[PDB]
């Protein structure tokens, strides 16, 4: 049908309804229309305080009567965020809040537009589609708002078995840039992905803005056979195996490597490159270790 | 008159793209093979060497 | 109602997504199969170098 909802500040919002639905539901009904949550609402006809589920019939409510809205000052739940200036805000939130839903407040107060704002809780900064109960956000937590500059912008990239990942990247930024980032995300060495806009393969040593790489964009990434370094190793057998490496790869890096090849636990490997034993700590590099180098693995017995 | 139409070219514009994708991906895996056997016949070269040197070891 | 002008022409250069699908899996084990040659072929480089040792070796006792 058609009711009538009347604030003290005289505001009448106005939707369609049927008589079977409850309070409860009716509230949801508000927050989408002007924007006021359901644990701020406390609606009021004829003096019959309104309690969230008895039916509307119930109450005797029909259609083109108005109802009296009263708003909370405050809800269940507030967060706070600290500004780099020092300066910190109160929000009023719900844990189905999504992190979007978040910014739309700080803009709110404080004009600073969402597109810009980047939000960190616990070092880890926190993606647009979730919400404050997935990153575990509880009552009177503290969130770090840091804004993006020299025209910054989130983006995506996406491989072919599904995975959309989202980096956080500035025009500046180079294909080579945007692969490390990749690799301090996902592991996989930037020597494997290739990257596709719109359908140009992306060249290592040009910038997003030399491709028009615009907000919220979205990367294809195709993963190699292989890197540029392979080194060989022998097997308890005898046998040579091949293995894409790098040379800031650590010794561990290494080892767990063989494990995916040949099932030995790393605690169990020593691995011995002309005569000298590789420590654990240490990168390929640090041994001089080159392209097509051969290593030999023999057990530790513990 | 429904036009989940355009639920279908909507479902074929992503279908289409990934397509390009993986022609992407089998480029890429076409290089990969071309830098394997160039990786291959350098050392074959390298056996290559060893061999003459027995093959030598006399004269 | 012409949306029919592209659902039907759609299928057709999608009929081209499983030749892809096909190629990509054989460029794979070409890569493998190149990539075992070269294990191969290591594997021959040592042992002629273990008989270049040996050979030195006991012509020097």
């Amino acid at each position: 049908m058609q009711i009538f909802v009347k604030t003290l500040t005289g505001k009448t919002i106005t939707l369609e309804v049927e008589p079977s639905d409850t309070i409860e539901n009716v509230k949801a009904k508000i927050q989408d229309k002007e924007g006021i949550p359901p644990d701020q609402q406390r609606l009021i006809f004829a003096g019959k305080q309104l309690e969230d589920g008895r039916t509307l019939s119930d109450y005797n409510i029909q259609k083109e009567s108005t109802l009296h809205l009263v708003l909370r000052l405050r809800g269940g739940m507030q967060i706070f965020v600290k500004t780099l200036t020092g300066k910190t805000i109160t929000l009023e939130v719900e844990p189905s809040d999504t992190i979007e839903n978040v910014k739309a407040k700080i803009q709110d107060k404080e004009g600073i537009p969402p597109d810009q704002q980047r939000l960190i809780f616990a070092g880890k900064q926190l993606e647009d589609g979730r919400t404050l109960s997935d990153y575990n956000i509880q009552k009177e937590s503290t969130l770090h708002l840091v804004l993006r500059l020299r025209g910054g912008m989130q983006i995506f990239v996406k491989t072919l078995t599904g995975k959309t990942i989202t980096l956080e990247v500035e025009p500046s930024d180079t294909i080579e840039n945007v692969k490390a980032k990749i690799q301090d995300k996902e592991g996989i060495p930037p020597d494997q992905q290739r990257l596709i806009f719109a359908g140009k393969q992306l060249e290592d040593g040009r910038t997003l803005s030399d491709y028009n790489i615009q907000k919220e964009s979205t990367l294809h990434l195709v993963l190699r056979l292989r890197g540029g370094m392979q080194i060989f190793v022998k097997t308890l057998t005898g046998k040579t195996i091949t293995l894409e490496v790098e040379p800031s790869d650590t010794i561990e890096n290494v080892k767990a490597k063989i494990q995916d090849k040949e099932g030995i636990p790393p605690d169990q490997q020593r691995l011995i490159f002309a005569g000298k034993q590789l420590e654990d700590g240490r990168t390929l590099s640090d041994y001089n270790i080159q392209k097509e180098s051969t290593l030999h693995l023999v057990l530790r017995l513990r | 008159q429904m036009d989940e139409m355009k639920q279908t070219i909507a479902k074929q514009e992503e279908d289409l793209e990934t397509m390009t994708i993986l022609r992407a991906q089998m480029e890429v895996y076409c290089s990969d093979f071309h830098a394997e056997r160039a990786a291959r016949e350098k050392i074959h070269e390298e056996k290559e060497q060893l061999a003459l040197q027995l093959a030598v070891l006399l004269k």
